């Protein structure tokens, strides 16, 4: 996921345009600057459920 | 509207309580909108609260 998260990766954020056509893992990787989410602030209701789902 | 800014450095924690009349002659008696209500919000909060009369 680099430079995003979960979040930024699923709704789409621009800044996450790169990971859009990945379609399979093996396991999945973020790293300690994964600060591309979540691009207009509010909630994600079920975040926790969401990745654990993934 | 009343708004206060952390300026502490320090985690501000707040509390609040929120009416529920048993009748609505006393939501009119000391709040004077019968279709009162509270909102209660900060960056990452977002809630509003509505009064249930039974």
């Amino acid at each position: 996921l680099g430079k995003c998260n979960i979040a930024g990766w699923l709704l789409g954020n621009p800044e996450c345009d790169p990971l859009l056509p990945v379609r399979s893992w093996s396991y999945i990787v973020e790293t300690p600057n994964s600060e591309n989410g979540i691009c207009y602030p509010g909630d994600f209701i079920d975040y926790e459920e969401l990745r654990e789902q993934l | 509207k009343n708004s206060y800014v952390n300026k502490k450095g320090k985690e501000v924690l707040v509390l609040w309580g929120i009416h529920h009349p048993p009748n609505s002659k006393e939501q009119q008696n000391l709040y004077q909108n019968e279709n009162a209500y509270v909102s209660v919000v900060t960056s990452n909060y977002n809630r509003r609260f509505t009064p249930e009369i039974a």
